[PDB]
């Protein structure tokens, strides 16, 4: 077909990966919702019947 | 039922759950707790002894075991 | 292996047997000369005779074994009794027939 | 194992702290006991039984009414269903027509009522 | 295996890899016995290639009970032949040997799909007609067949009692040194 | 989420003080042999009533400090603030 | 019994494609279900393991009065999430998905994209959410995102439907 | 909870919050994870001392829940570090207050164990605040 | 059987306790009244200082030759064919000379012995120069491997099995990682042991001890549950 | 009871509170829990189980309530330019609405977004506001049937606690 | 539920399989069902006498098993540790205290 064009779809993850590198750093320095795993709930399901027996 | 009546956990989880644990703290672990809890019990009751004493010891003072 | 008395207390010398009739009827009377007089612990010198007709009757591996297990029987007297043992037993199988809830919403910790 | 009332003495203790370290009074260590400190018993036990009652209605009630409709409604195509209907006598189309309704409504009745709190006596 | 003030405690059993060990060898060897009971109700002079995995599809007892133990010797998940290789990746990781977990998860892959290739070769255009003839008429057994219901029941249902065996298994396990 | 969390624990380097005596006393027994050999020289000096002005202890003890800081600065410098590697390297 | 339950669902499924499909390419189709599930649960399986051993436990509640260190929390992110992406299919592991749904019976294939791998968000998302993992998620946004790409950019050259309906 | 009231406010009942310091959390979060095992205790032992007299025609109904106390003790002692006393009466003037609230609240109103942590809870912030 | 023992040791553990280090200067220190032949011998301390780069280098090269002769020795060339005209002149060739088997043997390890030299000074250089300063040891290691034995298939090998040459040196970093520089199987202390230092007394270190146990109390499900039945 | 993983770099631990010197890979699984597992996960760790689930709640609703002040603003705002002609919209818009308006903003406001992003401390404050509001609200009885949930015989108790609060606040002197 | 009468319905239901797994009708040789559940509900009946008995001896054996924990953790401690302040009051307990024999 085209090389440059197979070589560019082969390098896709690549460039996805390092444009989200480079909007990581941005939403850093502005304080914003960074590309983390958020842990506020202590493990609290969603909508979760916590209830006991006895 | 009769199968799962050893137990108040179910069959499965003990299978897959205790993994290389003692079976003596799985299933009776009151007795285990009193067992490695021997000569602590007696440094409490005498620490109470002595405190009938008038006489406070600061070791073995946080030994207060209520299992 | 190697780091256990009980199967060290099976190796034997070529051609070596045991009395384990007068063994335990030394170490029975060794064992009633004490138990008379209670201490945490055992002081053989306070029965002289008995502790030395132990010693030339049993061997030192059932000596070892019959130490460990006096040691282990004087810790659980004063830890268990027969009626709150019998307790425990019937309300632990009783509770078997149950099951067991996630305690949701702790204090303690 | 150290924690029981032999050796326990009012004496060694001042009667502040006795008094902090007190009873209450019998109703509440009854409660306490019980477990009754703000439900009862009798209010879960009644609670169990109307819950089993409610399902018990519920489901049996559905299952009815969905035979039914199933096999008042699949006994063939269009214009046989019509003929079969038409030779029906009066009563008998009033019940397939009916119950079916009655059951499924009521069943939704039933729920609806589950849901709603209406026995509230703070009215007015 | 701590010590606080000359007190030593030990949540270890140190005895439970000898009865995990144990329970491999004795699942491996009860499939193993359920197919090989499954090829001696048949006449055995028909399976001399892979291919012919192909005969096992004759009546719906022979060849399900064949597909179930070639997918637990897969190690399946619901099957009996799983929990073997369930208990052993539990215990490399409480001995915390994730090199071993990795290169048992490889030989794990690589024999389930060496098994669950032979599943292929089952689909046949008729029936085999693999039994024995004897007074002109097919000759079934019935032990046998009984015995390859009792092995089938504790192939589908031997997860839930595993427990027992469980038990059993690390009792003897705990004399090994006393 | 971390970051944004209440720390468990504070170091004294967190609470501004300085633990180099603690870190000297610890990384001590990493050089028992040269501190071995800076005392047998000390007491081979001592016993010289006369002795070239050339001839020193200084030598075995440059040895010592040597090994005994090569233990102790990294460590010290890897708690404070600014010594923290970069993002990717 | 959530992983036991998460296991359970393969050899019915098996089953019915093996059993019931009509076309003769559902027969190696199954096979390839099968291997590319069957690793996905086994790295599923290393994380479970890895966790009941670490914490003695089987409820998700205890999970919050144990710590696990950055080490064990970045191996079970990436395991649960490559494990969970092998059913739930990511970018580099589709092939048995589009496979199966080429040759697999009409029915069937309803309940594999409308319910079946959807078993694989609700467990993730449980793991998910009862353990503390301080990593970045860049690389997990990114693969998806690549799948998302991929898969969208396959969607023109596709005369078959069902391949259409798969890549969707 | 961590409202102060407001003085001198229009009406009754008016508060505004406030947020504790760092060293206060970290220092209950750390006790309460070391102290836990007494904690645990009192709930059990406040149960089972009614389970044996909680009529009032046994012989030592007098007494009451006085063993407990010791476990009180330890869990103070554990909570304060050593640092103050070895008895929950030697608490500071300050925070004093609190331990009432807490003795009310866990044998006087024998309220769920989840309530009580929070008045205990507020002697240690309150010692904390004072002392250093 | 252990693997790096020099670079795992425990320095602080070893001095603490008196064990000999493997750190200490192993050095030869000729003193003034003696002859000139013990000085010249005693500079063989040269090729103990492993701080040497040039006799780091020349050791990894001599390791890796070593490799490739046994290699060749095993499993190279009884793979592979000799044309029968080239081992008749070899075998006539061992007629006509005295040690004539000796000549074949170099003519046949010598491409081993180079490639294996070349190889193992490279891997040395590599590993020491580039990889030895980041921070995850791991992925560091992980990651140089896997490169090295893509590059090595590539060039050794056909080049079209790079991609094997990646997963074997993924693997070879795993490995390597795993028990040449962890230390599993090969422990030199046990495990929860420790060191103390201060001036406290025995009191003091019961009465922590004690509150270290009533702490541990709660690391059991039952005890922290408050599921413990009345015994 | 819990484990742990056996540990493989290799540096020392000092404890100066135990004073004692440990080293990391030969940690046992005690000793890995106080030195190694150690670290907060929550935003308030000093609360309990309990507590903290009732934390956790108020900060959704806390971001719920700023969510809706964002909300009653625009609602305001369309309402300003429905019933006000553009002559004079923009001047009276500019007194007070304006200033409202860039008060809750993205930052402030957390919005359409995936997370807000708050240290401990933000969380805390905006818990303690939604406190101060139910504070307020409870003491009039305001929250029976749309935030609550009381018995009958708690309803005339309360009944009469209003009632007695209503009655001593008109009593008192102007401020 | 009763051992007996589970492993009596065992039987039942394994007759039962095993006359559809040979494609003789159900009906066919009577008298072997009662001797299934007969043969069946007693050896489930004594196998959970058994497994009962197990776990007593099991549970007695890790008493012992304790011991043999902690002197195996001793004797297996690395040279110069012994006379360490971190094991030197544990391993003198062993080594003097116990050697009441
Ligand atoms: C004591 C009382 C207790 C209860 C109290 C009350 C409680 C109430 C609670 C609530 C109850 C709700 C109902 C419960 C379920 C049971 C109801 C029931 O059984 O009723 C039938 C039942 C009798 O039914 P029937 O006469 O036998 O006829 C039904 C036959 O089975 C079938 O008849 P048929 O096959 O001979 O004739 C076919 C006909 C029969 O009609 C039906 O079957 C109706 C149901 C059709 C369902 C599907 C319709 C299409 C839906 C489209 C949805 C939107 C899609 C797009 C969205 C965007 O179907 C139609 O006409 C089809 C409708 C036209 C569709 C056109 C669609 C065009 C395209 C649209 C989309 C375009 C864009 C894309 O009712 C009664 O007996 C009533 C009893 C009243 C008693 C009063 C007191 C005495
Ligand atoms: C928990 C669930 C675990 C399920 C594990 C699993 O995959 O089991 C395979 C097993 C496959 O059974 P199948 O496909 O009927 O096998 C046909 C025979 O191989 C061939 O059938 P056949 O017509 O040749 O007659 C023989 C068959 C006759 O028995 C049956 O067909 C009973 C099958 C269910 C038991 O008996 C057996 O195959 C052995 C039965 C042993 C137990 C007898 C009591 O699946 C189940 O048993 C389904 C369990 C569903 C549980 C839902 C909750
Ligand atoms: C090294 C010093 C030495 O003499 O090397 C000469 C030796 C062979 O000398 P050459 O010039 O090839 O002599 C050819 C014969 O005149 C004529 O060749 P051939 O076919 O009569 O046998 C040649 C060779 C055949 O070589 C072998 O058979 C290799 C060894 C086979 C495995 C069994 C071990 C040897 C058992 C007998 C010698 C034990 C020595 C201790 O065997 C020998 O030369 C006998 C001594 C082998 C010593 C190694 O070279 C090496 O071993 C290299
Ligand atoms: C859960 C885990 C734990 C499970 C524990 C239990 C395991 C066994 C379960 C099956 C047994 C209960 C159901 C019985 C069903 C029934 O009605 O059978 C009647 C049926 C009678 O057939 P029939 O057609 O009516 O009889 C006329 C025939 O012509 C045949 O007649 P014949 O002329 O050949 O001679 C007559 C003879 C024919 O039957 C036999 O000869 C049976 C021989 C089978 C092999 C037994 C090896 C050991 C034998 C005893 C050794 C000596 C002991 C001392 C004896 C006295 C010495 C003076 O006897 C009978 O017909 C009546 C049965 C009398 C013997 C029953 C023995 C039951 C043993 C069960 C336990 C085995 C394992 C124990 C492990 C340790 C437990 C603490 O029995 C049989 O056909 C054989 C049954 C064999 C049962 C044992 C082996 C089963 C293995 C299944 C696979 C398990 C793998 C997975 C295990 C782990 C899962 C996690
Ligand atoms: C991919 C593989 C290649 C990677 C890039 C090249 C790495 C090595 C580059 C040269 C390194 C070098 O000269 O180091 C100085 C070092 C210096 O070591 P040295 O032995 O001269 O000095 C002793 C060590 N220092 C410097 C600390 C006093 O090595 C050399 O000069 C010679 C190295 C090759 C010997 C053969
Ligand atoms: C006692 C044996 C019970 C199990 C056998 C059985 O009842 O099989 C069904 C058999 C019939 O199955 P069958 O296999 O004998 O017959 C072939 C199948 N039909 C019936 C379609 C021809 O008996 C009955 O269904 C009758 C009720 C049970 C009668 C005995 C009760 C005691
Ligand atoms: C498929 C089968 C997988 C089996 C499970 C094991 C997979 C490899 C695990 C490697 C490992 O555990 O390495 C240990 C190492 C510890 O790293 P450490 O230095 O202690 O701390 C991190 C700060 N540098 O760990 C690390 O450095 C990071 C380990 C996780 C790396 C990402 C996930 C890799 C795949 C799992
Ligand atoms: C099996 C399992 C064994 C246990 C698990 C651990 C496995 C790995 C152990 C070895 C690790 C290793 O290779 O380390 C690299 C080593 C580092 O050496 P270092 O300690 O830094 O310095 C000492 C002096 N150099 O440096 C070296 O060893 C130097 C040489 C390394 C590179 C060798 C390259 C290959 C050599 C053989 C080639 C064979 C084929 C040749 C012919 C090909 C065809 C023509
Ligand atoms: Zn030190």
């Amino acid at each position: 077909g085209s090389l440059a064009v197979n070589v560019l779809f082969f390098v896709v993850p690549l460039f996805l990966w390092l444009i989200l590198q480079t909007q990581s750093d941005q939403s850093s320095n502005r304080d914003d919702n960074s590309l983390t795993f958020y842990f506020s709930n202590a493990g609290f399901f969603f909508f979760q019947i916590y209830t006991n027996t006895g | 039922g009769v199968w799962s009546n050893i137990h108040p956990t179910d069959k499965v989880t003990l299978s897959f759950a205790n993994i290389g644990r003692p079976f003596r703290l799985i299933y009776r672990p009151e007795i285990f707790l009193r067992d490695q809890q021997a000569k602590f019990i007696q440094l409490e009751k005498e620490h109470i002894e002595k405190s009938k004493k008038g006489e406070f010891v600061e070791t073995t003072s946080p030994l207060v075991l209520w299992n | 292996m190697e780091f256990s008395n009980a199967l060290l207390s099976q190796t034997k010398l070529p051609g070596q047997q045991y009395d384990y009739k007068r063994c335990f009827q030394a170490s029975n009377t060794h064992f009633e000369c004490l138990d008379s007089i209670r201490d945490a612990y055992d002081n053989h010198h306070k029965c002289p005779q008995t502790y030395q007709a132990w010693q030339s009757s049993c061997d030192v591996g059932i000596r070892r074994y019959q130490m460990d297990n006096r040691e282990q029987q004087k810790k659980d007297q004063l830890l268990y009794s027969k009626e709150q043992l019998k307790n425990y037993n019937a309300a632990k199988n009783k509770e078997a027939y149950g099951i067991t809830a996630p305690k949701n919403l702790s204090f303690a910790f | 194992m150290n924690i029981a009332w032999k050796e326990l003495e009012n004496d060694a203790f001042k009667a502040k702290d006795i008094a902090k370290f007190s009873f209450s009074n019998a109703s509440n260590l009854a409660n306490f006991v019980a477990e009754s400190q703000a439900l009862a018993t009798n209010h879960f036990n009644t609670a169990l039984n109307n819950g089993f009652n409610v399902f018990f209605a519920v489901a049996g009630l559905l299952v009815v009414g969905v035979l039914v409709y199933i096999f008042f409604n699949s006994v063939g195509g269009m214009i046989i269903r019509s003929r079969i209907k038409a030779a029906q006598p009066n009563p008998n189309q009033v019940k397939v027509l009916v119950m079916p309704f009655v059951a499924l409504g009521v069943s939704l009745v039933i729920s609806r009522a589950g849901i709603n709190g209406d026995d509230f006596g703070y009215k007015g | 295996m701590s010590i606080f003030s000359n007190i030593w405690i030990n949540n270890d059993l140190n005895s439970y890899g000898l009865s995990i060990l144990l329970l491999n060898i004795i699942n491996y060897l009860i499939v193993f016995m359920l197919i090989l009971s499954v090829i001696l109700l048949t006449n055995l002079s028909k399976f001399k290639s892979l291919n012919q995995f192909k005969e096992f599809n004759s009546y719906n007892f022979i060849l399900y009970s064949l597909i179930f133990s070639l997918l637990s010797m897969a190690g399946i998940p619901p099957l009996l032949g799983f929990t073997g290789k369930f208990l052993a990746i539990l215990y490399s990781s409480f001995k915390s040997q994730y090199l071993l977990i990795l290169f048992m998860t490889i030989l794990n892959i690589f024999g389930m799909y060496f098994y669950i290739q032979n599943l292929r070769f089952v689909v046949k255009k008729n029936k085999s007609s693999i039994l024995n003839y004897k007074n002109y008429y097919v000759n079934i057994n019935y032990s046998i067949t009984l015995n390859i219901i009792l092995l089938n029941f504790f192939n589908f249902f031997g997860i839930l009692f595993l427990s027992d065996l469980i038990i059993i298994l690390n009792y003897i396990s705990s004399y090994i040194y006393i | 989420s971390s970051g944004d969390l209440p720390s468990a624990t504070l170091s004294m380097i967190q609470q501004g003080q300085d633990p180099k005596e603690l870190v000297l006393q610890h990384c001590k027994p990493n050089c028992l042999h040269w501190e071995q050999k800076l005392k047998r020289c000390e007491a081979k000096l001592r016993e010289l009533v006369n002795a070239d002005p050339e001839m020193s202890c200084m030598y075995p003890l440059r040895d010592w400090v040597t090994c005994v800081e090569a233990c102790v600065q990294p460590q010290i410098i890897s708690q404070l603030v600014g010594a923290q590697k970069g993002r990717i390297w | 019994l959530f992983f036991m339950c998460y296991e359970l669902l393969l050899i019915p499924s098996f089953l019915i494609v093996y059993f019931v499909s009509p076309s003769r390419r559902a027969i190696q189709a199954s096979l390839y279900f099968v291997i590319w599930t069957q690793l996905g649960s086994l790295l599923v399986l290393i994380a479970i393991s890895y966790i009941i051993s670490i914490t003695n436990t089987y409820e998700f509640n205890d999970l919050k009065y144990f710590n696990f260190t950055n080490s064990e929390s970045t191996i079970i992110i990436f395991l649960i999430f490559l494990g969970f992406g092998f059913k739930a299919p990511i970018w580099p592991f589709h092939y048995w998905l589009t496979k199966t749904h080429v040759e697999a019976p009409s029915g069937f294939s309803i309940y594999l994209s409308g319910f079946l791998v959807k078993t694989a968000l609700y467990g993730f998302y449980k793991f998910n959410t009862s353990i503390f993992i301080d990593i970045d998620s860049s690389i997990f946004i990114a693969i998806c995102i690549m799948g998302v790409v991929d898969s969208s950019l396959k969607m023109w050259g596709q005369t078959d439907l069902k391949k259409l309906v798969a890549y969707g | 909870m961590f409202l102060n009231p407001v003085k001198d406010s229009e009406f009754d009942d008016e508060v505004k919050g406030f947020v504790p310091s760092e060293g206060e959390v970290r220092f209950v979060a750390n006790k309460n994870k070391e102290c836990g095992y007494y904690l645990q205790g009192i709930e059990q032992c406040r149960r089972k001392m009614v389970q044996l007299a909680g009529d009032s025609s046994s012989q030592f109904h007098s007494l009451g829940f006085l063993p407990c106390k010791r476990l009180v003790d330890a869990h103070y002692r554990c909570m304060t570090d050593d640092k103050f006393g070895s008895t929950i009466e030697e608490v500071p003037e300050i925070g004093l207050d609190s331990a009432q609230k807490f003795f009310d609240c866990t044998f006087q109103q024998l309220k769920p164990m989840q309530s009580c942590r929070r008045f205990f809870d507020q002697v240690v912030r309150d010692v904390y605040r004072a002392n250093g | 059987m252990e693997l790096n023992s020099s670079a795992k040791e425990d320095s602080h553990y070893v001095g603490v306790l008196g064990y000999p280090s493997q750190h200490d200067p192993h050095t030869l220190h000729p003193k003034k009244h003696d002859s000139t032949f013990t000085k010249v011998y005693a500079c063989r301390d040269m090729l103990w200082d492993h701080h040497w780069e040039v006799r780091n280098t020349l050791y990894a090269g001599f390791k890796g030759a070593l490799l490739g002769v046994a290699y060749a020795s095993g499993f190279g060339l009884i793979s592979k064919t000799v044309p029968s005209i080239v081992l008749k002149k070899m075998f006539r060739f061992v007629r006509n000379n005295n040690f004539g088997h000796i000549r074949i043997m170099q003519d046949l390890l010598t491409p081993y012995a180079l490639t294996g030299f070349g190889l193992g000074s490279v891997y040395y250089l590599y590993q020491h120069n580039v990889w030895e300063n980041r921070s995850n040891k791991w992925l560091a290691e992980v990651l140089s491997n896997a490169l090295f034995f893509q590059v090595a298939t590539a060039v050794c090998v056909n080049p079209g099995f790079h991609i094997y040459g990646m997963v074997g040196g993924i693997l070879f970093g795993t490995l390597k990682y795993a028990f040449y520089n962890s230390s599993f199987f090969q422990e030199k202390e046990s495990i929860g042991s420790y060191t103390t230092f201060g001036d406290l007394s025995e009191e003091e270190r019961k009465k922590q001890e004690y509150k270290d146990y009533i702490q541990f109390l709660g690391n059991y499900h039952k005890v922290r549950n408050g599921q413990l039945v009345d015994l | 009871a819990f484990g742990g993983f056996r540990q493989t770099d290799n540096s020392l631990i000092i404890d100066d509170r135990r004073k004692i010197i440990l080293n990391t890979r030969s940690l046992n699984d005690f000793q890995q829990k106080i030195y190694l597992r150690n670290f907060f996960t929550n935003y308030r760790p000093d609360l309990s189980s309990y507590d903290y689930f009732a934390f956790k709640e108020k900060l959704r609703i806390g971001e719920l309530f700023l969510n809706e002040y964002r909300k009653r603003i625009n609602n305001e705002v369309r309402r300003a330019a429905i019933l006000t002609p553009t002559s004079s919209l923009r001047e009276k818009m500019n007194h007070k609405i304006a200033d409202q308006i860039l008060d809750l903003s993205s930052p402030h406001v957390r919005g359409a977004h995936f997370q807000a992003v708050r240290s401990w401390t933000d969380a805390s404050k905006i818990v303690n506001y939604v406190e101060e509001k139910q504070t307020k609200i409870n003491k009039y009885g305001l929250q029976f049937p749309l935030l609550g949930n009381m018995t009958e015989e708690q309803c005339a108790s309360k009944e009469d606690e209003v009632y007695q609060r209503l009655l001593k606040e008109m009593q008192k002197p102007p401020k | 539920s009763s051992m007996l009468i589970w492993g009596a319905c065992f039987g039942l239901f394994t007759r039962a399989a095993a006359c559809k797994a040979s494609m003789i009708p159900l009906t066919t040789s009577p008298w072997k069902y009662p001797k299934y559940m007969i043969v069946s509900a007693v050896t489930f009946y004594y196998f959970d006498w058994y497994r009962r008995m197990a776990l007593e001896q099991l549970c007695y054996n890790e008493e012992k098993l304790e011991r043999y924990q902690i002197r195996a953790k001793l004797q297996s401690l690395k040279i110069g540790e012994e006379l360490s302040d971190a094991y030197r009051e544990s391993f003198f307990e062993h080594a003097v205290q116990k050697n009441n024999i």
